[PDB]
């Protein structure tokens, strides 16, 4: 049988190894309901892909632009040309409209599987969509799905889980030290016994609030550290 | 089977889940008798509807008071209205008591004798006052959109939504009274003060709720 | 069959018989037959009124750019007094609305001309008079009905947008469009206001609270300014 | 609840409630109309 999440533990009845990356891990029994299990699988896939994109973006941004802090990169004054000091209202409007459209399409696909595959404007443009959360077609133009989709899906979910943990690590490292992941790694490599979680914890480098152009946005750390 | 107020305890025998918002909550057995339960159902519905109207009005007036619109607080609106406009307070009281007395007396005698207000003795109207269920007076007047005479499942869902929103509004009105009695400010002022500093601006720091604090 | 949500199940009471049926009724307002019959006429009348209003506003701004439509009821002087115009409009509108209402409650009862006994509308449906009201019908009736209801819904939303843009920016539809086209990233509603748990900023109401019209002081407040985002 | 209402309908409870109501009415009348000697 497959290797579980712990030696000697017994996997739940609903976790028979059908989904990719199944380790029989469910201490809260949230997967007991099949509908809830499907929704949680979609949520896990979304979190995994978004976290992988965020981790890759933070790393590439720190490599290409080391003088820009990723935590404060959302400020309009830190945006690159020609988007510097741009109005955030129009930007939020653009993102809201586009993301709302794509997320409503994805949600409708979840509610009714295989019902929004066709393009609503140009008829005939459809995606195969063999499983929920795996549309394919235009989303996979390189044709990497015509093989062992199970092992590839396992690799995707495992890399996504690792990226989720890594992104939260980046967030807490930035909130406790005020620097990016590569900067924190270099600082720890300079003196491992002086720069670590033993001393960096308890201090919250994030300010109380920030005035984004006209309105103020409140900020806080994940733990009650010293401001 | 159905979810109850306190999980693990069986619901009482007089609460079988037929009414809207039934969670088996009756530890004092106030509505153990059937007629008393029917009367209490109508009382709870009237209380919830009045609390819903009061909560919506208080929230809207507080919203207008927070922004520069000149609206007064809910605890001063009566005085502001009676003094700003030449309105006599006892006259308004008598007019409201007359209209409410007519409506409530018709509702009361319909509760005592169901369908008795449909005889046509009131200006010839018959089907507009027949009444669908206890506390649910359907018809073209009270329900002009006809949401109660179409799609029975949707009607039951709306009944559950109505009773739950009414209970929440009753709790909200009690919260408005307690917040004004303790802090002395408007409800949105309390909400803004809490959003400014939630760790130090709450009921545990107002100096009135916890006397040993 | 096209729907307002591809892949969703339309309501049971919406079988696709009425024109413009796209299975959109989450509140179930059209479940009752009589209520649906009344709401159909309400939607048709709203559609036609909004279409005529939007077309009139656009033509008014094109022909008279110096006159604001929101102020059109104030800066228009005619030899006929305002009370006289109100009386004429009240009597004519009362006559036509009572005839339409009687046709709704009693189909095939007011199709006869009360002045001339030789004129009578042919049998039709409620909300679609025809006869003398439709001298030319180019194309299919069902297709044109769908086009009319779709254009009417668009015009209804357009009139609401006209009112909101006139109350927020104080300009007409074409003027607001040009102002938005000049700076698209800084003229949307998101660029004018934002709400957060620590601050709530709203755009100022450009319409004055009071308007002096022949010494009467008509109040003109912005629609639900307190609930503005 | 039926048994509780029947208990409340007993002679001592009914007498207590009735006398409390009558005494309260007389006390409130004498409070709002102090020292009434003649009509
Ligand atoms: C569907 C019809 C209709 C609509 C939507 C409007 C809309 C408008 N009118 Mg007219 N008007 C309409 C019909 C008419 N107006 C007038 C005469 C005027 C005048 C004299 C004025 C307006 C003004 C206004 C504006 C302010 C409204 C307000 O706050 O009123 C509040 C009052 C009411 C809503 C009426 C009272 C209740 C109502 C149900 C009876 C607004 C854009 C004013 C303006 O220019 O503001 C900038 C103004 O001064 N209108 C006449 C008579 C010829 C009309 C006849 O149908
Ligand atoms: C969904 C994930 C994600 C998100 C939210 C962001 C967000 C952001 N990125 Mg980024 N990026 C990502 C993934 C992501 N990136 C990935 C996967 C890569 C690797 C290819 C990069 C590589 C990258 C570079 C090299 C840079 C950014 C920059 C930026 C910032 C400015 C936006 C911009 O470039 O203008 C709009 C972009 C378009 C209109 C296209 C912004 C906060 C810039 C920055 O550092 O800001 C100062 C910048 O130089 N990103
Ligand atoms: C598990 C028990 C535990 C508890 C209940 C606390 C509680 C507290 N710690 Mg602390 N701490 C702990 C373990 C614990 N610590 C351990 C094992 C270390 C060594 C790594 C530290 C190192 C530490 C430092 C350096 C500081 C605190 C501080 C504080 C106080 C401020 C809260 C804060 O956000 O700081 C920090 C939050 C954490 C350290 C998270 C605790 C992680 C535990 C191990 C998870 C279980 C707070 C009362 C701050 C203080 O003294 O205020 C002036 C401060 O500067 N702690
Ligand atoms: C039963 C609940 C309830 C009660 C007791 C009140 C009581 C009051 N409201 Mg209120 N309101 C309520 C519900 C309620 N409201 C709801 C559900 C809403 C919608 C969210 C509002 C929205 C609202 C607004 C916008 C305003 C009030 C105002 C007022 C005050 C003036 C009285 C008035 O309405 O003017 C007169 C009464 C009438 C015009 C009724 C007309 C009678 C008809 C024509 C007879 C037929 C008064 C203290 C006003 C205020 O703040 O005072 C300055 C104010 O402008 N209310
Ligand atoms: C003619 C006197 C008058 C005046 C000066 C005001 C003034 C005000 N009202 Mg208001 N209102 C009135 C009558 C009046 N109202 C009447 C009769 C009703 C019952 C239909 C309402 C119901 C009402 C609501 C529900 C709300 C206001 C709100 C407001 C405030 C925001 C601007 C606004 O009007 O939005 C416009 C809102 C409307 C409903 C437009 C109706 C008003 C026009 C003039 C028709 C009244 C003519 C009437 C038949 C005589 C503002 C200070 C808002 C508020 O409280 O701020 C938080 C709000 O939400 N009013
Ligand atoms: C909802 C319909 C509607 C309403 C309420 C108004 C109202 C108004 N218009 Mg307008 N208009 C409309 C539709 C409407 N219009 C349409 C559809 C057009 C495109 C043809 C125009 C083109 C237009 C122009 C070019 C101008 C106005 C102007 C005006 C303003 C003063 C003119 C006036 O009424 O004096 C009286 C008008 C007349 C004596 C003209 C003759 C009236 C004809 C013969 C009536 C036709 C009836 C029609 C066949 C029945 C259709 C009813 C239908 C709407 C339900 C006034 C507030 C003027 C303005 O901007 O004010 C400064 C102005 O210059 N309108
Ligand atoms: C049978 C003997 C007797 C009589 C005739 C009275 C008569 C009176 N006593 Mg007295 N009293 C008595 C015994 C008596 N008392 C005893 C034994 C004690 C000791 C407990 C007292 C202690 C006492 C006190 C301390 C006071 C009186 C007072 C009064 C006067 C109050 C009138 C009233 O209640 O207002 C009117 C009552 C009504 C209108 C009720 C009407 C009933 C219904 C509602 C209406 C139906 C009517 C048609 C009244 C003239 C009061 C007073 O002011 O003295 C002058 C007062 O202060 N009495
Ligand atoms: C399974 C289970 C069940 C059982 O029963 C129990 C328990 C145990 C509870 C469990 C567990 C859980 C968990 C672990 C969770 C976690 C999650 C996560 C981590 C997420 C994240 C997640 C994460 C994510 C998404 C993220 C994302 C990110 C992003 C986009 C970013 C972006 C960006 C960038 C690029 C940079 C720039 O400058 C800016 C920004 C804009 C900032
Ligand atoms: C069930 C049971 C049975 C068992 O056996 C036992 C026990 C536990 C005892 C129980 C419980 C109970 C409870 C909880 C109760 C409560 C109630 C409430 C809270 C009500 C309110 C209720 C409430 C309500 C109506 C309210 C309403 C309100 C209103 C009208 C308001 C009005 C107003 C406004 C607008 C504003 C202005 O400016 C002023 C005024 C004029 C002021
Ligand atoms: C019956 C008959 C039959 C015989 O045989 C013949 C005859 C005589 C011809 C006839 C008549 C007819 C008629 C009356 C017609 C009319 C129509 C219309 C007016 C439509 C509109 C319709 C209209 C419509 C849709 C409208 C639409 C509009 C819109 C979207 C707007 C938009 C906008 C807005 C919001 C705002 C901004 O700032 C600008 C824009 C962006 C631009
Ligand atoms: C200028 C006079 C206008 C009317 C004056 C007030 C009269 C109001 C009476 C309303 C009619 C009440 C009864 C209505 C219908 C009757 O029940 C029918 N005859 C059915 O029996
Ligand atoms: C400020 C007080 C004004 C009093 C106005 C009273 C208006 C008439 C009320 C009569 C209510 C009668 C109800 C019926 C009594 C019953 O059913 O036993």
């Amino acid at each position: 049988d497959r290797k579980l999440w712990a030696p000697g533990v017994v996997a739940p009845e609903y976790l028979k190894g059908d989904l990719a990356g199944d380790y029989g891990w469910d201490p809260l029994g949230l997967g007991a309901d099949p509908t809830a299990l499907k929704w949680y699988r979609q949520s896990e896939l979304q979190h995994a892909r978004w976290a992988m994109l965020g981790v890759a973006g933070v790393l590439v941004q720190e490599i290409v632009k080391p003088d820009v802090y990723f935590y404060e990169a959302g400020l309009p004054q830190n945006l690159p040309e020609p988007f510097t000091n741009i109005n955030m209202g129009g930007l939020l409007a653009w993102e809201f409209i586009l993301m709302h459209w794509v997320e409503v399409r994805r949600w409708q696909d979840y509610k009714n599987f295989g019902s929004v595959n066709e393009d609503p404007i140009f008829k005939g443009n459809k995606v195969p969509n063999p499983e929920m959360g795996y549309p394919g077609g235009i989303f996979d133009p390189f044709g990497f799905s015509k093989g062992n989709l199970k092992e590839l899906q396992t690799k995707e979910i495992k890399n996504g889980r690792l990226a989720m943990i890594a992104y939260m690590a980046f967030i807490l490292q930035a909130q406790a030290t005020g620097k990016g992941p590569l900067a924190a790694l270099s600082a720890h490599l300079s003196n491992p016994f002086g720069n670590n979680i033993l001393k960096n914890i308890g201090t919250c480098t994030v300010p109380h609030s920030v005035d984004v152009q006209g309105l103020t946005i409140p900020l806080t750390c994940l733990w009650p550290g010293s401001q | 089977v159905r979810p109850v107020w306190f999980p693990g305890n069986p619901p009482p025998a007089h609460l079988d889940g037929s009414l809207a918002g039934d969670y088996g909550f009756d530890p004092l057995f106030l509505g153990q008798e059937p007629q008393t339960l029917k009367w209490y159902v109508q009382a709870e519905l009237v209380h919830g509807r009045f609390a819903m109207l009061g909560a919506a009005g208080i929230i809207l007036t507080s919203i207008g008071a927070k922004v520069g619109l000149g609206f007064p607080e809910w605890y001063d609106a009566g005085k502001v209205v009676v003094e700003k406009n030449n309105i006599d307070f006892p006259t308004l009281m008598v007019i409201q008591f007359y209209l409410m007395g007519w409506a409530e007396t018709k509702r009361w005698y319909d509760f005592k004798n169901p369908g008795s207000q449909a005889d046509g003795s009131f200006l010839g109207f018959t089907e507009e006052f027949k009444g669908l269920e206890n506390g649910y007076p359907g018809g073209r007047f009270f329900d002009p959109m006809g949401l109660s005479r179409g799609d029975a499942a949707k009607y039951q869902e709306y009944k559950q939504k109505e009773v739950k929103n009414g209970r929440l509004a009753m709790i909200a009105c009690l919260g408005f009274a307690a917040q004004y009695a303790a802090t002395g400010k408007g409800p949105l002022d309390n909400l803004a003060d809490h959003l400014a500093d939630p760790n130090h601006v709450n009921f545990a720091t107002n100096g009135v709720s916890i006397p040993i604090a | 069959r096209p729907l307002w949500l591809p892949g969703s199940t339309p309501p049971a009471h919406l079988k696709g018989d009425l024109p413009g049926d796209f299975g959109f009724d989450p509140l179930g307002l059209g479940a009752n037959a009589e209520s649906l019959k009344w709401f159909k006429e309400s939607e048709l009348v709203h559609s036609r009124w909004a279409m005529a209003a939007v077309a009139g506003i656009l033509v008014q701004e094109i022909v008279r750019p110096d006159v604001f439509w929101y102020n059109a009821g104030k800066e228009v002087e005619s030899p006929l007094g305002p009370l006289g115009l109100l009386a004429v409009e009240f009597f004519l509108m009362h006559w036509v609305e009572v005839r339409r209402w009687q046709d709704l409650r009693k189909p095939g009862s007011v199709d006869q001309d009360p002045i001339f006994s030789q004129y009578k509308l042919p049998p039709h449906e409620v909300g679609y008079p025809g006869g003398v009201f439709a001298p030319f019908i180019p194309g299919d009736l069902a297709e044109l009905k769908v086009k009319e209801i779709k254009n009417g819904r668009l015009a209804m939303l357009a009139f609401v947008g006209f009112v909101m843009a006139a109350q927020v920016t104080g300009k007409g539809p074409i003027a607001a469009l040009q102002e938005h086209l000049a700076d698209p990233w800084g003229t949307t509603i998101f660029s004018k206001a934002a709400v957060v748990p620590g601050q709530a900023v709203a755009p100022p109401c450009k319409i004055p609270a009071s308007v002096s019209y022949k010494g009467i002081e008509i109040p003109t407040p912005c629609f639900l300014q307190g609930l503005w985002p | 609840m039926k048994d509780f209402t029947t208990y409340l309908s007993t002679a001592p409870v009914i007498a207590t409630i009735w006398f409390t109501f009558t005494a309260g009415l007389l006390i409130e009348i004498n409070r709002y109309f102090p020292d009434p000697l003649v009509f």
